[PDB]
């Protein structure tokens, strides 16, 4: 990979092993609630998005 | 080899007290009465006259001369 | 072969100073004072009667490495009060307690000595 | 922000021993005062010996080193001398020094203890511990073994050398039920009561008393003989409030010239 | 002012796991008037609460009445007129989370504040409109008393 030994760390990849429903709620940002992005997004990017 | 002038801990002088302590046990104190009739309350004190082991007594029969 | 000798913990060299103000520049109104040859004996005494000081707003003391013989005091005073005159006055009046001990020990043994 | 007044109630004083009571001051003040007593008082001791004939069976500096170890009554003198380096001579004075002699040679057919009765003094009234009880062994010498020695006294403190600390054992306490919590006991009645201890065989500990210093620093300062118990007090008064008063002159330079 | 909240608890229940520490005890009081949960860990040697003790719990943004907003830093010599003086117990700690009963779309109702007053820890889990003042990270000062009633 080209890097040296004294950077790296532990880390965890996120989309291995949750399930392939668990892996869609979590990962795949719907824009067609225009209730919950008003709670997420401001006024004025949530017209863009949907 | 031979009696410390002081307590190494406290300060205290027991260079005077190794012929007196030798003699009250041959009286016939028994050797927690002799520390305590000298007057060494501590026991920092009293394990210099306990554990003493007396070596010039031995180192004197290597007479130079006579 | 390589230990100092034993008089180097009270006795001032040549060029050394007994003690030393610096401004300090993190904080306004304080100062550290370095007293050479000198340890924990003088340099409690003074940061406890520093700590009665009402006008006083921190004081301490550090030895920086026990086989050096150096401490530091660090003393900040509330802007109406110099670090100075905390020093000073709290050296003063250890001296006078210090007195005044000595005075009632003095008559405590005279009338303890047949009394 | 200012002193304290502090008061004293001796409660024994003997020849060996006193026990004092030091009421209404700071804990640094009073422990700054516990090391005075061991380091910085000044007293006399052997610190020079040139030996001249030495054949017992002890070593040159084992007999040197024992002989720095023996106690001489410094008691109106050793505030009279100076100390050697500061002395304005050459080869040691009267005025900075007192002069000792040890000449012994066995001669008779049993051992000779050489004892510090055998150090004659030049001064009458520096003389090792003997005045009024055995004395302090330095060697024990066979039929035909000697010593003859010459040695000096100067004066110093315990700071320097322990020879020159004239305290047996100094006993320092406060606050004897844990009123303070200053130490905390895993199970406060494995612990034997204080002698000052003013608190009946019930309860074990003090209850928590919460906004409370320490005062009540109890004291039992023993000599080794060199000076007397409430000569070593007296003197570690003035050779702290000496030391203090020595900053401050240094400090007022220091102040006035920046 | 600054009152981030305001109101009187009732100890109900102090270390009950257990004595974790020894100067330290959790009491798990609750509220009268809000009805609050509280959490709280007191120095229980300089100030001893015992159950069904009660007392006034102000947490407050500032201690000086007019609110002017102190740095954080511990100056003893200050003449200035405080809060702290009609109170037995003042802390200050520093808000470390705010957990709520949030949902995906409709806000929430029941928060928590969790508050750490340099390693001794609090929750008050009330309901989403007496948390108002609290948001994570801010400085907070405890300030309770007890009623002799
Ligand atoms: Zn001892
Ligand atoms: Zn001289």
């Amino acid at each position: 990979d080209g890097l040296a030994g004294e950077s790296v760390e532990f880390q965890n990849l996120a989309t291995l092993k949750p399930s392939n429903k668990a892996f869609e709620k979590k990962f795949r940002f719907d824009y067609t609630n225009e209730r919950a992005l008003r709670r997420t997004l401001q006024e004025d990017l949530v017209k863009d998005v949907l | 080899m031979i009696i410390p002038v002081r307590c190494f801990t406290c300060g205290k002088i027991v260079g005077n007290k190794w012929e007196a302590y030798l003699g009250l046990l041959q009286a016939e104190y028994t050797e927690g009465d002799a520390l305590d009739a000298l007057g060494l309350k501590r026991y920092c004190c009293r394990r210099m006259l306990l554990a003493h082991v007396d070596l010039i007594e031995k180192l004197l029969n290597y007479a130079p001369l006579e | 072969m390589n230990a100092p000798p034993a008089f180097e913990s009270f006795l001032l060299f040549e060029g050394e100073k007994k003690i030393t103000i610096n401004k300090d520049t993190k904080v306004p109104n304080a100062c550290l004072f370095t007293i050479n040859k000198e340890d924990h004996t003088l340099g409690n005494i003074i940061k406890s009667q520093l700590l009665k000081d009402p006008q006083v707003l921190f004081a301490g003391y550090k030895v920086p490495h026990p086989l050096e013989h150096k401490i530091i005091i660090r003393v900040q005073t509330t802007p109406d009060y110099s670090p100075q005159e905390a020093f000073t006055n709290a050296i003063t009046d250890l001296i006078s307690e210090l007195s005044l001990l000595e005075e009632r020990f003095r008559v405590a043994i005279k009338d303890k000595q047949e009394g | 922000p200012y002193a304290n007044q502090p008061t004293v109630r001796i409660t024994e004083l003997t020849d060996e021993n006193v026990k004092f009571i030091i009421e209404n001051t700071d804990l640094a003040v009073a422990n700054s005062i516990r090391r005075v007593f061991i380091a910085e008082v000044p007293i006399i001791a052997i610190d020079w010996v040139q030996i001249d004939a030495n054949s017992s069976v002890l070593h040159d500096e084992f007999i040197a080193h024992r002989l720095g170890l023996i106690p001489l009554t410094s008691d109106d003198i050793v505030d009279k001398l100076q100390y050697s380096r500061d002395c304005t001579c050459e080869e040691f004075c009267p005025e900075c020094s007192v002069e000792f002699t040890l000449d012994v040679r066995c001669n008779e057919d049993q051992t000779r203890h050489v004892t510090s009765r055998d150090l004659i003094s030049n001064s009458p009234r520096v003389i090792p511990v003997t005045s009024r009880q055995d004395d302090i062994l330095i060697v024990k010498l066979r039929k035909g073994q000697e010593l003859r020695l010459r040695a000096y006294a100067k004066k110093g403190f315990g700071k320097e050398h322990a020879k020159w600390n004239p305290t047996a054992g100094v006993a320092f306490e406060y606050d004897p039920d844990n009123a303070l919590r200053h130490t905390v006991y895993p199970k406060p009645e494995e612990w034997p009561k204080s002698e000052y201890s003013e608190l009946d065989e019930d309860e074990s500990q003090a209850p928590y008393d919460p906004n409370g210093k320490p005062e009540r620093f109890y004291y039992n300062v023993e000599s080794c003989g060199s000076l007397r118990p409430e000569t070593i007090v007296l003197s570690a008064l003035s050779g702290l409030k000496k030391k203090l008063s020595d900053l401050q002159t240094q400090l007022s330079h220091e102040i006035q010239s920046d | 002012a600054g009152i981030l909240f305001e109101d009187i608890f009732d100890v109900k229940d102090i270390d009950p796991e257990g004595k974790k520490f020894d100067r330290v005890s959790r009491l798990h009081c609750e509220s009268e008037s809000f009805k609050m949960d509280l959490i709280l860990d007191v120095n229980i040697q300089i100030y001893p609460v015992d159950l069904g003790d009660k007392f006034r719990l102000v947490i407050a943004s500032t201690l000086y009445e007019d609110g002017t907003l102190d740095d954080g830093e511990y100056n003893p010599t200050d003449d200035r007129p405080s809060r702290a003086d009609q109170f037995e117990y003042v802390m200050y700690g520093k808000v470390y989370r705010i957990e709520g009963d949030e949902t995906s779309t409709e806000a929430a109702t029941r928060l928590s504040a969790y508050v750490s007053y340099g390693g001794l820890l609090m929750r008050l889990q009330g309901d989403a409109n007496n948390l108002h003042g609290f948001e994570v990270d801010s400085r907070v000062y405890l300030l309770m008393k007890k009623l002799a009633f």
